[PDB]
């Protein structure tokens, strides 16, 4: 592993494409000149792409997927630095942009493995530090909270406003002087922080919790804590299923939210839906027009919205009274989430 | 090192029945690694008088050279047994039991301290198996040094203590983790026999600290006898060395035992002003032992041991002859109705005030393993301990399970209550509603014998069962509703075992089951109204 | 590593190396663990640890195998240095450490956990139990990895445990790096940072190798995904105090001989075996033959069937006895509980939690909310027994009816959602609400139960106990006056070696039966779907009592016989 070819590589991807204006990432930095947008998104296509552009032209490659996907804190911090380097001219600690990583698919990893939806029980303790896309549920969210990354103090004596940098949760005020006029100096006055030149972030913690038909016989759900920073910060509302990408320390980098042979095979035999009814629990005998009706009733149907608030349900709602619990049994397990049948928290003061 | 001589001696040359008796067995533990020897008092007294005195008076310097002695001969055996078929060894820790004397706890005073010391008493409890060290390997953090302690009888102001200079200024130390070795010791309370404790104050305890070799050997509420050192840490405590647990005597049980008017005896004996009641008394000292325990091939054994109920009104010896059923019978201790002032039947729980831990305190319920229970006030009973004691007198077993203890006590207690849905808790569960050379044939008829009974007295049992089913069912189908069951004649076969049994015989005949159903009849007329 | 070696480890390590140049077999296997890992990297893994038979180190080396098992401070250490040493002679490819671990019997060291005293702290200790909990995986702090800015270059200081080390070196700590040489500030970096994780498990002594004792176990990050709770596990590890084991190997889990294999040969194929099989079973119970009959064909078990790419069907079978409280229903539950494979016995009224499958609990250590496990959960194929099935709440009666169509349980609760799937035959004792019943009353009433319960339940046992002089005469001669260890051996290995299937010859029969039963409705007994299950589950049971490869006519007649006389 090297770094001053690996830099080189990083600095000549971002003004050589033309796969996906015209240069798209120079574009993006004039798009960000212009100041209109604050996050910067690198996705691993265009990195495929370069890197197949530079294989059959018969040039060295020096693969970057393979080196993305271990330790990507560092390289959130040594490839900002070769996009620092060049920057077109505007025509409307200086860190203007945030940036941000995304993996590739599957899609394109079958067309020539680093991102596999991972559980919390499939973690191991060995992937810290591994980019990971993790699905589950999210029960708790926490709210948007400014966290400095850069303390700001000022004096009046010299002048020079320095700047030091914190990671941990806590820290400690620097109330001595080490700017470079106090050293040689008998004096060593006060010093000021300053709320306005230091940078902070939209920092939240989020639980995310294991799946339903993915935890194993007898065990139990348990959660793992995700730490976001910047732009993301609203993109975690309660109550959904999400895939979380990022880097584990979790510092999430992209979030998203919810073949053709196989569909294709099962349209083309002929009746479809009989054979789509008939097919499902087959161990117990006949009633296929109230397994036909559970057919229709897990498909679920079309919600509408007016659109002047008002909310119909698009759901439907099955009875089954019956004389002397497997059509159930069968229905939540082919089913996901099928689950057989608010208080305030003190330590963080909330509605959970 | 004449003494290193002289135990070796000791250890080589003595001679019982032609044959050396620790040679043998040193060889023995060797082979399966329980580094420790059982020696007794009476032999070294009787091979040398040069050793014992000295032993008991200053234990604590010449117990460990007699350690060491043994590990020497000990690394001899070992090498020579090793090179035969098929390095480390710890310091042999010795335990030595005797019974030469037995004070009790009240003749303890300021006189001979540190001396060996041996008596008897109830363990109460043996909760912690804490540990300690026997060599450790201690670095310093500031000039890179390191070396090695070494410890092996000493296990507050003691030996124990970590150095404060090897600059590197006060207490440098860290103790290297991973090469040591640990030696497990307990914390043990012991109290005197509660038959013979005076009135007027409640009885005191001991604390004692149990070694290596001897851990987990003890169940605590048996009768045990400890032999140690009589340490003072004022407060006094006990170091452990030892643990353990005349033919005119049975000469004259025999010749006891050959009255034909011994039953008659001692009932006129169990009854010195209590007028009347032979019944009872009959019952009572029937219900010691219980019955037949045998031990099918098919798993499912018979339970032997009964219940007795005393009800009446106050007076009459309710609470007078369970002091002696308590201070007669081999395993009983006497208890109340919901415990009693700092101590209790149930199985209680509460705080080790050292930082506020949980921990628990073992009534008359565990203690009582292999013999019966003894309580007064049995309408005061807690709705915790009614559950316990409702599954443990059918059943024998008592269950537990609470935070990390998860447990099923075999508890053989049968119950003498006295009292004054309760209802069929009192109908139901219950059957019924010299003195040390009487006790050794009462433990020598529980282990011995394992009687039987005949046919021949069982047709009487029979009839007996045939003509009170046909007599008391017209009461019955005229609406009383008050019973008549299969556990009553189980109960009335462990009644006619126990008759039996008193006799030293395990055949039974017509001479017992006469005054087996003599005994049965009060408890129906009892019952009845 | 900084000290010079002495003679001590390279006599070690080439003994070590002798023992592996003798035997390949450990050889082969790292050689295979090397050419997966190369296959995988090729189409870009393994725990790298290798499985020791200890049979091939008695034999070969006496005193090594003393030294093992008095020293392994002293002696696993240059076994793994000679391992690691062995990965990379066998590896002729460019470029971690390497374990090892233990198997077989060890004589005086495998012990119960009450049982575990202050005696062998430097020996390993082999102990088997139950586990009562598996804290949070927890990723530790090893080799973080600095970047200085100004200067631009990376530092790294690494740290160590006390206690995975199974050994001895010098012991401190060193602060976490703020600042490097000199006056300037450098930022982190753990992108490249390792975090080991470890976990920390408690065991109790299972409750039939034991005349009470929990321990901690501390684990490596290679292990951590093989522990659960509720499972019987067998643990090897080092009892360090520093008290604690430093578990290396975890096994999750009566001895057969060649002598017992041709008595049970023996035993199948006459045709007398069945009733005094049943009769043996408990000698102090007077009469009662067909009730025994069913309980012998309830502790044997059933199939277990699991069908293609649908649900389970139900292997397990339900007995629930009632009558006068007379007779020996509560003493048979003793003999059941002592003479099968593995039981639980409950009373049905003193649960601490919500029932007998699990309870909540708060917890300060973690300030959190944990799940414990009284009961049901526990036994996962053998079988369950509950006296005094009318003293049962509701909130058990919902739960078990899930357990009987489920064979199963599921649970909802305040953040967390589940199912369960242990197999637990249950085995329930009732009694009447009336004290006492009699042929002329109604059998419906009697019962102080719910319709769906008594469709739950399979067979419904009704044991009378009205006086007649005729039959009591000898119950008082017969309680006045084959073996244990061989039917548990004759059950055992019908349960693990022969599975019966079905015949035309014994489908027609309870094909009439169950048609000739759907009579019972008009008269004394409603008829259900399930009992058409039941119905072949018994005949299996008894095809299997006998131990043939398939079913016969007399298996579902003999069904037929145990219905009569359960139901008339």
């Amino acid at each position: 592993v090297d770094y001053n070819n690996l830099f080189n590589e990083i600095t000549d991807f971002l003004v050589t494409f033309k796969q996906d204006k015209g240069p798209k990432y120079m574009a993006m930095l004039q798009k960000v000149a212009n100041r209109e947008l604050n996050s910067v998104i690198i996705d691993l296509d265009d990195i495929l792409q370069y890197q197949n552009e530079k294989f059959l032209q018969g040039t060295q490659a020096d693969d970057l997927v393979s080196a993305i996907q271990q330790n990507a804190n560092h390289f959130t911090e040594l490839f900002c630095r070769a996009i620092d380097n060049n920057m077109p001219l505007p025509t409307k600690l200086t860190r203007r942009y945030f940036l941000y990583f995304k993996p590739l698919s599957q899609n394109c990893a079958r067309r020539y493995i680093s991102s596999k939806p991972l559980s919390v029980r499939q973690i191991k303790g060995d992937f810290l530090g591994q980019l990971i896309t993790v699905r589950g549920i999210i029960t708790r969210v926490s709210d948007v909270k400014p966290a400095v990354e850069v303390i700001a103090y000022t004096c009046d004596q010299c002048g020079y406003e320095v700047f030091q940098e914190v990671n941990s949760r806590t820290f400690t005020p620097l109330s001595e002087c080490t700017s470079e006029e106090c050293s040689q100096n008998q004096t060593k006055g006060q010093l000021f922080m300053s709320t306005r030149a230091s940078k902070f972030s939209a920092f939240q913690e989020c639980k995310i919790q294991e799946l339903s038909q993915q935890v194993p016989v007898g065990h139990i759900p348990r959660s793992l804590n995700i730490h976001v920073n910047g732009t993301l910060v609203r993109s975690l509302s309660p109550g959904d299923i999400v895939d979380v990408t990022g880097i584990f320390l979790l510092e999430a980098q992209f979030v998203r939210q919810h073949v053709e042979e196989r569909v294709m095979e099962l349209i083309t035999s002929g009746d479809v839906y009989n054979r789509l009814a008939k097919s499902i629990a087959p161990e117990i005998y006949g009633n296929l027009d109230v397994k036909k009706a559970l057919l229709l009733l897990l498909v679920g149907g079309v919600d509408k919205r007016v659109g002047d608030g008002m909310k119909i349900r698009g759901d439907i709602n099955v009875c089954l009274m019956g004389d002397p619990s497997q059509l159930l049994k069968a229905i939540c397990k082919i089913s996901p989430r099928g689950v057989y049948t608010v208080m305030k928290d003190p330590v963080t003061d909330e509605m959970i | 090192t004449e003494i290193i001589k002289s135990f070796k001696n000791f250890i080589l040359e003595f001679r019982l029945d032609s044959q050396f008796i620790y040679r043998d067995q040193l060889r023995n533990n060797i082979l399966v690694k329980n580094y420790s020897l059982t020696v007794n008092m009476e032999h070294l007294i009787g091979y040398n008088e040069d050793i014992y005195k000295k032993l008991s008076d200053e234990p604590s310097d010449i117990i460990p050279l007699f350690e060491t002695a043994i590990t020497q001969v000990a690394k001899r055996i070992s090498i020579l047994s090793r090179a035969q078929s098929a390095n480390s060894l710890p310091t042999f820790q010795l335990i030595l039991n005797s019974n030469a004397n037995q004070i009790p706890l009240r003749d303890l005073d300021s006189e001979h301290v540190s001396k060996i010391v041996r008596l008897s008493g109830i363990i109460i409890s043996t909760s912690v198996l804490s540990s300690r060290a026997t060599y450790l390997s201690i670095m310093c953090r500031n000039c890179r040094h390191t070396t090695s302690i070494t410890i092996n009888n000493f296990n507050t102001g003691n030996t124990v203590s970590l150095p404060r200079s090897c600059n590197c200024g006060p207490d440098p130390y860290i103790i290297i983790h991973e090469s040591s070795k640990f030696i497990d010791q307990q914390f043990l309370k012991l109290q005197e026999i509660p038959e013979l404790v005076p009135v007027g104050e409640m009885p005191r305890n001991l604390t004692m600290t149990c070694d290596r070799y001897l851990t987990n050997k003890v169940i605590p509420g048996t009768r045990v006898t400890i032999v140690g050192i009589y340490s003072i840490y004022r407060t006094p405590y006990i170091k452990i060395l030892g643990i353990q647990s005349t033919e005119e005597e049975e000469e004259e049980f025999l010749q006891l035992s050959r009255n034909p008017k011994l039953y008659e005896i001692l009932t006129n004996s169990i009854a010195p002003s209590i007028f009347g009641n032979e019944d009872i008394k009959k019952a009572i000292v029937c219900l010691l032992m219980g019955g037949s325990k045998k031990i099918l091939p098919d798993g499912m054994r018979l339970r032997g041991d009964i219940n007795v109920l005393l009800l009446g009104d106050p007076g009459t010896a309710k609470s007078q002859l369970l002091k002696f059923v308590e201070k007669v019978s081999p395993i009983a201790v006497y208890t109340s109705g919901k415990g009693s002032s700092a101590a209790g039947l149930t199985a209680s729980v509460q705080r080790d005030p050292m930082t506020r831990e949980f921990y628990l305190e073992g009534g008359a319920m565990v203690l009582a393993d292999g013999g019966v229970v003894c309580i007064d006030e049995f309408d005061k009973m807690r709705d915790e301990d009614r559950v316990a004691i409702h599954e443990a007198m059918e059943q024998q077993t008592i269950s537990i399970a609470k935070a990390g203890i998860t447990t099923v006590l075999n508890s053989r207690t049968s119950v003498l209550a006295a009292a004054n849905d309760f209802q069929t808790t009192i109908l139901s569960r219950f059957d019924m509603i010299s003195i040390e050379k009487m006790k050794r044939y009462i433990t020598y008829c529980r282990l011995k014998c394992a009687p039987r009974l005949s046919p021949q007295a069982a047709e009487k049992l029979s009839s007996n069962f045939v003509t009170i089913r046909k007599q008391l069912l017209i009461n019955e189908l005229e609406s009383t509703e008050r019973p008549i069951t299969i556990r009553q004649l189980e109960a009335i076969i462990r009644i006619t075992e126990s008759l039996a049994k008193l006799e030293l015989s395990p055949i039974a005949q017509e001479r017992h089951v006469d005054e087996a159903i003599r005994l049965f009849q009060a408890s129906t007329m009892d019952a009845a109204s | 590593t900084f000290f010079a070696p002495d003679a001590v480890f390279g006599d070690r390590v080439r003994r070590f190396q002798e023992f592996l140049d003798t035997f390949t077999s450990y050889r082969d296997s790292v050689r295979s663990i090397q050419v997966y890992n190369s296959n995988n990297a090729a189409n870009y893994i393994l725990p790298h640890r290798i499985i020791i038979s200890l049979d091939d180190l008695r034999e070969f080396d006496r005193s090594f195998w003393s030294g093992i098992l008095v020293e392994p401070a002293y002696f696993i250490p240059p076994a793994e240095k000679a391992l690691t040493d062995l990965a990379d002679s066998m590896d002729d490819v460019p470029h971690h450490p390497w374990k090892l671990s233990f198997k077989g019997s060890f004589g005086a060291h495998a012990l119960s956990p009450r049982t575990l005293t202050a005696q062998h702290l430097n020996k390993l200790v082999s102990v088997e139990g139950i586990v009562t909990k598996t804290s949070l995986v927890r990723p530790k702090l090893i080799r973080s990895v600095h970047y200085a800015a100004k200067t631009g270059r990376f530092h790294y200081r690494d740290y160590t445990d006390a206690t995975t080390t199974l050994t001895t070196r010098i012991p401190t700590p060193a602060i976490y790096p703020t600042e490097d040489t000199e006056g300037n500030k450098l930022t982190t970096e753990y992108g490249y940072s390792t975090f080991i994780d470890h976990q920390r498990i408690t065991v109790q002594e299972m409750p039939e190798m034991a005349p009470p004792r929990s321990i901690d176990v501390i684990l490596d990050d290679d292990l951590v995904d093989k522990t659960k709770p509720g499972d019987r596990v067998n643990v090897v590890g080092v009892f360090k105090s520093l008290t604690l084991i430093l578990g290396n190997t975890v096994y999750p889990l009566q001895m057969l001989t060649d002598f017992d294999i041709r008595n049970i040969n023996k035993l199948s194929k006459k045709k007398d075996i069945f009733d005094i099989l049943s009769q043996s079973l408990a000698p102090s119970i007077y009469g009662h033959d067909h009730i025994k009959k069913a309980i012998l064909l309830m502790l044997m078990g059933g199939v277990e069937k699991n069908l293609e790419n649908g649900s389970h069907l139900r292997g397990d079978i339900n007995i629930l006895m009632v009558g006068d409280p007379s007779t020996a229903k509560s003493q048979l539950l003793r003999f059941v509980l002592n003479t099968a494979s593995l039981a639980i016995a409950t009373t049905g009224r003193g649960s601490s939690g919500v029932g007998l499958t699990a309870a909540v609990t708060t917890d300060r250590e973690t300030g959190e909310r944990r799940l414990e496990a009284g009961a049901m959960v526990l036994a996962d194929r053998g079988v369950v027994c509950i006296d005094e099935f009318d003293k049962m709440t509701d909130v058990d009666r919902v739960a078990i009816h899930e357990v009987m169509e489920q064979q199963t349980v599921t649970i909802a609760k305040a953040g967390i959602h589940t199912t369960l799937n242990a197999r637990c035959s249950v085995i329930a004792a009732a009694n009447p609400v009336f004290g006492q019943y009699d042929v002329n009353r109604d059998p419906h009433q009697n019962i102080a139960l719910p319709d769906s319960l008594l469709s739950r339940f399979d067979l419904l046992f009704v044991v009378t106990d009205d006086i007649n002089e005729i039959r009591d005469r000898s119950i008082s001669e017969h309680v006045l006056r084959v073996t244990i260890p061989f039917l548990r051996k004759y059950v055992q290995y019908a349960k693990e070696r022969v599975i019966p299937q079905l015949t035309q010859e014994a489908i027609n029969v309870i094909v009439k039966n169950y048609t000739d039963l759907r009579d019972d409705n008009t008269k004394k007994s409603p008829i259900t779907a399930r009992t058409l299950e039941t119905l072949i589950r018994l005949a299996t049971a008894h095809a299997k009592v006998r131990l043939s490869k398939t079913v016969n006519k007399v298996d579902a007649k003999v069904a037929a016989n145990l219905l009569r006389f359960a139901l008339l």
